C-alpha cells in the first residue's frame, strides 16, 4: 500500500513490499546507483 | 552471388565478433544515462 514509512533512519513515502534480497547482520538499509533507498530493515524485527 | 553472399557473412561475422561498431548508438544511450543520472544526483547536493 502507499505509506508514509519512517524507519529510524529516514523519512520518505512508497510501497513497502518484502524481498528475498539478504542484508548482511550490520547492514540497516541500502540505496540503489542513483544514491536513493531501495530498501530498508525493519529495526524491530528482522524483515527485508 | 558469391561475392555478395560472403560479404552479408562478413557483415554478421563483424557485427557478431567486434560490438563496438554499434558504439555509436551506445553513445545516445550513454548520453541519455549520463543525463538522467546526473539530474537525480543533484538532489542531494546542498547547493550552497
Amino acid at each position: 500500500k502507499c505509506v508514509n514509512f519512517n524507519f529510524n533512519g529516514l523519512t520518505g513515502t512508497g510501497v513497502l513490499t518484502e524481498s528475498n534480497k539478504k542484508f548482511l547482520p550490520f547492514q540497516q538499509f541500502g540505496r540503489d546507483i542513483a544514491d536513493t533507498t531501495d530498501a530498508v530493515r525493519d529495526p524491530q524485527t528482522l524483515e527485508i | 552471388a558469391n561475392q555478395f553472399n560472403s560479404a552479408i557473412g562478413k557483415i554478421q561475422d563483424s557485427l557478431s565478433s567486434t560490438a563496438s561498431a554499434l558504439g555509436k548508438l551506445q553513445d545516445v544511450v550513454n548520453q541519455n544515462a549520463q543525463a538522467l543520472n546526473t539530474l537525480v544526483k543533484q538532489l542531494s547536493s546542498n547547493f550552497g
